[PDB]
């Protein structure tokens, strides 16, 4: 990515876009797997409660 | 007086009996709760979507 002349700017927007939603989907993935484990987390103890 | 004996050891063994099988279903409900607290987290969020 340069910033140097008056028509690099438009595709360093693009690029930027893609990055971020690439971000964003990362980080939804992290949050689907700490819900599913703190959902797990409960059972175990009912269990060992039985 | 061995009838009246026999009888008083088997009434004890199932007495015994009753809550060995009591326990099974006790884990089995807490089971199918958890199961059911799932189902409706995913219904929720199926709702949110349309």
């Amino acid at each position: 990515i340069l910033m140097v002349d008056q028509e690099l700017a438009q595709e360093s927007i693009t690029k930027l876009d893609k990055a971020l939603e690439t971000v964003s989907g990362v980080r939804a993935t992290i949050g689907a797997q700490i819900n599913r484990l703190e959902y797990t987390m409960t059972g175990l103890d009912t269990t060992r409660e039985n | 007086s061995e009838k009246l004996r026999g009888q008083i050891s088997g009434l004890k063994r199932a007495s015994l009996n009753a809550q060995d099988g009591i326990s099974l279903l006790q884990t089995a409900e807490g089971g199918l709760q958890n199961i059911q607290d799932m189902l409706q987290r995913m219904r929720e969020l199926a709702v949110q979507a349309g």
